[PDB]
């Protein structure tokens, strides 16, 4: 019984959570780089352009 | 004639410049600092200069080079040293006397003044003669013969020939005119890195290279003229499959590419060429430096000369195809360049793409591993050679998602795949066989078969016994040996078998430092042909285990032999080994 | 007629910077005019004017701003938007990426020149796809079948064998027939391929025998990357021409559209554009409208175009920009499972992602049967219930599964064995393969099922 | 008649709705009612082919007039409608037979043609639709697609060189989707007699 508990537990934890938390982390460093980052240089070299 | 008038940094604006054209390089200043032409608006140019551009002087004078960057070929090429603009590192420190690269260096690609011996081949003096003819070969050296080809654009009838002799390469050794014009050409050839070189028709790759190790020869074959990738940032597999490479491998020539990675590094591996030696298949000694070519650009080069290497590179290596010889290019670090590339962009403002880095590395990538290829030759006599690219990868971390692994392995046919695991487990190929391909595993099988066709029937019976490796492994992991049948067990000792004696080589063992394809072939015979015959008989396992211990160790030691004796007495062995295993196999079932 | 003008040659090249080629003191500039530019060396390429401000003109060169002096370079405004020279003659040959034929035949003579992004039809002239194709793979015609005027795209990772899936279906492609002159003439655009790749085509294609009706449009990844662009007008101009001004069916081919999606980005970047997700041209939505919606039929004419492109998801992710602008845009995925190809399965189309939007108007009575909508709900729905089955056995053990979720999972492991493999040149008919589909969907109990009515398969029978 | 297309139709006063939009779909009436006079948006990601329930509520809502307006949208499912719409059919009260297509109107451009007529065709749809209203009917739009009028927005600020705001949209891209929504709702009209008609937005908003 135990080890049947103990194998659901980590069965879970191997399928379940850490396959639902590393789409998170790949959500999130998108959206910060993939958005953030693209728009700090875009709003900078749009305003060199208007210096120019 | 021309003068600088803004220095920002590496950015360097310079008027006077009304017939500059873009992509010419230029040299800035007294100090002779070289740069690249990027913008010509107005009457001005823009110039970034390589080296460090603190002291310029404004109205300090620009001279034009009328030529975009470019390599200037020819005998002497090979053994020297170079930098990644093509900078003779060997003769400047001998020059200089001192150890630092000064600011401003103007030694000569090749010593101009250095005699070689020359003679022409039977071509007369009023012949015909166009673009890609080999006019006459060069003793650059001993065993390593060097074929003077007529530059491409360059054809007419001949005029004047040189006779055989001793000449340097400021002599005018060839003459000839197409028009009522005529032109001279000297043995030097300068062509552009950006430019590819001249080819008649792109050939299918029929060859494989043949590495010398057997784990790349058999189980992930790579084919002359064929991309090639490696995983490559620890455990010195990368330099194990160089030496391997410039020791033992088919191609006539090496082209080390080595840009922006560890300065001891590359001290370490530029030490390591010239100790290592490679033995003639006629039982001549020889040095690999006498085949080989090394361009190694370290981190404090400039960032555009390390960009610049992997071109300079591959021109190289073509020009050495371009006398039909079989050379193999080795980029020892595409990250570097890559993140030298994505320096480049950032100072130039490039809007950044996927990961920061430009929106254009994967396409500048892709344009420099398409050259790699069996091509046939421009010109007569007919002659086919091969340019083949091992370019390594450096993940980071290992996880195969940044750009640059991205282009790489969707552009590299095949891929080898080194794993630290191994590294750890003690493992000298250090290949692992779970991710490893070779895509061109179908091309390649018509050679496969010719040399016999029972091989590739073999090679799928390897793939197909690796595949159940890993099943059998999850089988022992939740329920352990005991629920494994008869064949069962026999697949999994295979499997085992094969991976502790065929798979992994002992590199430093001089029995199995190099291994024939003929050793390996017979090997791999030995080793299916007796797992089948173990296999139909289900037979107790325990029992075969126990009656098969001489077999067993037959079939270890079908890996032990050294090549001393030669391919007949090896072949000749390997097949006694076998049949007696397969009288034991069949006897007592 | 009009009096004839020379083109102007321009010299006044004023600037240079990236892929942009500025000029001054243009006398009369117009946007889009397509200009060849004549270096001083004498070599010469061609090139667009993007912006037009006053009396400038920035330029975009096709081969690249190399070698380009701002006092020895002419620049020749023809005066006129680009334009292919489509003719009847250009079937069964092969085009550089702008156009050059690389036959080693004579160049094409125009039965008229017809400009590149042809503008849209009406679209109360526009109709509606009302016709199956016999493509020659089963899985594609069984469930999410393709219209005769029905874009659709192969949605596959790096390694796949899409380019082997799209030779043989380019190859086995020919009408339900349930003519010849009309049959289905290919557009095979090949946008960013390989050198290998580009041979396996050039082989396979004449290999068929189908040369005389099928035109290979291919762009090396040697070409420069703003030639790219103008490959997939080109190849549906041609096939514009072909289907509605001569009346045969056309089945446009382009593989590999996320190498048009990286010249797109490439481009915009040189010239500096408001960049949408992951750094592509904020109007890529647009252009990929300009590329696909062209398939579909015109009331007035016979024509008929089908389109079916080849796309790749960069890290395998169906969320990238280019596979969600094009779903988007598309109506309809077939899709191509990387999981299914480790189990060795030649064509490892995955239906659980794979719609048609379409299919609900190719299905029918005047071909198929009466149960193919019922039955291929069935295998879409059921292959979901049996995925959530294996995935509870995984997390909780092989007793988990009951009485009803071990019926799931038998359903998926004998759906993923023998209704989707099939031959590497197997012509698989629809009723042949609809009852191993039947039976499929029969080894859940005949009572179990929610969705589909007993009656509709019970029409149907068994042997 | 004519009017300016920025320019909202001038009414007597807007009032509250109060009566159901009966779309004859479970979901929409049971669980998430919409009433007639307000304002829906479904965002229907990539692959769900929202417009089916476009299509739907536009042929069976009890709505009096339909403008749908689809901007950016295929040209298949133009043809679609139509197509469709007039061998479909509906019944009224009085008991004849007559077709969805005599009061169905499509002010749509399709993804191929001009982007910037994308602007004109929503704004032109809504004041269709405020005239009609203005009629005294219940009339009710869909736009569908209209995300595709904010890549209109951008490929503009983008020549402009305006300032971006969030993913290169202008800063005003709010506003102005505000302005356009905000002109539903039940409202007695101008004059007598005492007509009560109201319009409906069922926008639908394609995200990235």
């Amino acid at each position: 019984l135990t080890l049947d508990e103990a194998i659901k537990t980590t069965n879970r934890r191997v399928n379940a959570l850490e396959n639902v938390v590393k789409p998170r982390l790949e959500n999130t460093i998108t959206y910060i780089k993939g958005e953030l980052d693209e728009l700090e240089r875009e709003d900078f070299f749009r305003l060199k352009k208007i210096q120019g | 004639y021309g003068y600088v008038r803004k220095v920002s940094g590496p950015v360097v604006i310079a008027d006077g410049m009304n017939g500059a054209a873009m992509y010419e390089l230029v040299r800035v200043g007294h100090d002779n600092l070289i740069g690249e032409i990027i913008r010509l608006e107005g009457d001005s140019a823009t110039i970034q200069v390589y080296e460090e551009t603190a002291g310029l002087m404004v109205n300090d004078p620009v001279l034009r080079t009328h030529k975009p960057l470019s390599v200037e070929l020819g005998p002497g090429i090979l053994g020297n040293i170079f930098d990644g603009i093509q900078r003779p590192l060997k003769t400047i420190a001998i020059r200089s006397g001192d150890v630092y690269i000064p600011r401003g260096v103007s030694v000569p690609a090749l010593d101009k003044d250095t005699l070689w011996e020359f003679q022409p081949k039977k071509i007369g003096e009023g012949d015909l003669l166009t673009g890609g003819d080999l006019y006459a070969t060069v003793f650059e050296n001993s065993l390593m013969q060097h074929h003077v080809a007529l530059p491409p654009d360059a054809m007419g009838k001949v005029t004047y020939v040189a006779p055989a002799g001793q000449y340097s390469l400021k002599d005018t050794v060839l003459e000839l005119e197409f028009q009522g014009v005529k032109k001279s050409f000297t043995m030097l050839q300068a062509w552009p890195v950006r430019t590819p070189r001249p080819v008649s028709s792109k050939l299918a790759a029929d060859t494989p290279l043949l590495t010398g190790q057997r784990v790349l020869d058999a189980l992930f074959p790579s084919v002359l003229g064929g991309t090639c990738a490696i995983p490559g940032a620890f455990g010195c597999g990368k330099t194990v499959i160089s030496q391997a490479l410039s020791k033992y491998s088919n191609s006539d020539t090496v082209v080390y590419v080595g840009c922006g990675e560890r300065g001891n590094e590359m001290a370490e591996v530029l030490m390591d060429f010239p100790q290592l030696t490679m033995t003639l298949p006629d039982g001549r000694e020889e040095s690999v430096m006498k085949r080989t070519t090394l361009v190694a650009n370290t981190s404090n080069m400039p960032v555009a000369a390390r960009e610049a290497s992997i071109y300079t590179g591959i021109t190289i290596a073509e020009y050495f195809r371009d006398m039909g010889y079989n050379v193999s290019m080795m980029a020892d670090s595409t990250s570097r360049w890559a993140e030298a590339l994505r320096e480049i962009s950032g100072r130039l403002a490039e809007m950044p793409a996927d990961s920061g880095y430009p929106a254009y590395l994967a396409a500048r990538l892709a344009s420099f591993y398409e050259r790699a290829g069996k091509v046939k030759c421009l010109g007569g006599p007919e002659r086919t050679g091969s340019v083949t690219i091992v370019g390594a990868v450096s993940p980071p971390g290992g996880d195969f998602s940044d750009p640059v692994t991205s282009a790489t392995l969707s552009i590299v046919q095949v891929f080898w795949g080194l794993d630290k695991k191994l590294a750890q487990r003690k493992h000298f190929p250090s290949v692992n066989w779970l991710i490893s391909y070779s895509k061109y595993s179908t091309a390649l099988e018509s050679f496969y078969e010719q040399f016999d066709p029972d091989f590739i029937n073999i090679r799928t019976k390897a793939r197909e016994v690796l595949q159940r490796e890993d099943d059998l492994n999850e089988i022992v992991q939740l329920v352990g040996k005991d629920a494994l049948a008869e064949g069962d067990k026999i697949t999994l000792e295979t499997a085992k078998l094969l991976r502790e004696d065929y798979l992994a080589q002992n590199a430093f063992t001089p029995y199995d430092k190099f291994c024939p394809f003929y050793k390996s072939v017979w090997m791999m015979r030995n080793i299916i042909h007796f797992y089948n015959l173990a296999n139909q008989a289900v037979i107790t396992y325990t029992l075969i285990k126990h009656r098969l211990g001489d077999l067993f160790y037959r079939l270890v030691s079908q890996k032990f032999e050294d090549p001393a004796e030669g391919e007949p007495a090896l072949v000749a062995k390997f097949k006694k080994l076998h049949e007696d295993l397969t009288a034991g196999f069949r006897a007592l079932e | 007629e009009g009096t004839l003008e020379v083109a102007m040659e321009y010299r006044t090249v004023t600037g240079v910077a990236g892929p942009l080629v500025i000029l001054d003191k243009v006398k009369g500039p117009k946007y889009y005019e397509i200009v060849n530019i004549r270096l001083g060396d004498g070599t010469m390429r061609r090139g667009q004017v993007l912006e037009v401000d006053g009396e400038k003109a920035v330029v975009q060169v096709f081969e690249g701003t190399s070698g380009i002096d701002n006092k020895f370079t002419t620049v020749q405004f023809t005066g006129e938007v680009l334009k292919t020279p489509v003719s009847l003659d250009m079937l069964g040959r092969i085009f550089n990426g702008s156009g050059k034929p690389i036959d080693n035949g004579p160049p094409i003579l125009p039965e008229a020149y017809l400009d590149i992004s042809g503008s849209s039809i009406n679209p109360s002239e526009r109709t509606y796809p009302e016709e199956m194709i016999q493509t020659g793979i089963s899985t594609i015609d069984v469930m999410n079948s393709i219209a005769r005027g029905q874009k659709i795209p192969l949605f596959s990772a790096a390694g796949l064998p899409h380019n082997e899936i799209a030779a043989q279906i380019c190859r086995q492609a020919g009408l339900v027939k349930r003519g010849e002159e009309d049959n289905f003439a290919i557009v095979f655009a090949a946008m960013g391929v390989n050198m290998e790749t580009a041979q396996f085509f050039k082989r396979d294609f004449e290999e068929n025998g189908s040369m005389e009706r099928v035109t290979l449009f291919l762009n090396l990844a040697n070409d420069p990357t703003i030639e790219r662009i103008i490959t997939p007008r080109i190849a549906l101009t041609t096939a514009e021409y072909l289907a509605y001004e001569c009346g045969k069916h056309v089945l446009v081919i382009l593989t590999d559209m996320s190498s048009y999606a990286d010249a797109l980005r490439e481009v915009s970047a040189a010239r500096e554009e408001v960049p949408g997700r992951r750094g592509y041209p904020g109007y890529m939505y647009t252009d990929l409208a300009q590329i696909y919606e062209r398939a579909g039929r015109i009331e007035g004419r016979k024509g008929s175009i089908t389109q079916i492109p080849i796309l790749t998801m960069p890290n395998d992710d169906i969320t990238h920009p280019t596979p969600d602008l094009t779903g988007y845009i598309t109506e309809g995925q077939i899709y191509i499972d990387r999981q299914l190809q480790n189990r060795q399965i030649y064509p490892p189309i995955n239906v659980l992602p794979s719609l048609s939007r379409l299919m609900k108007s190719a299905i029918g009575e005047g071909m198929t049967r009466r149960d193919h909508s019922d039955v291929s709900n069935q295998l879409y729905a059921n292959y979901a219930i049996g995925k959530d089955v294996q995935a509870m056995k995984a997390v909780v053990g092989e007793e988990a599964l009951s009485s009803e979720d071990l019926l799931y999972l038998e359903f998926l492991d004998k759906f993923e064995r023998k209704f989707v493999a099939q031959g590497a040149y197997d012509s698989r008919n629809i009723f042949q393969s609809l009852d191993l589909a039947w039976t499929l969907l029969r080894i859940f109990p005949r009572e179990l099922l929610h969705r589909i009515p007993g009656k509709t398969l019970d029409q149907y029978y068994s042997r």
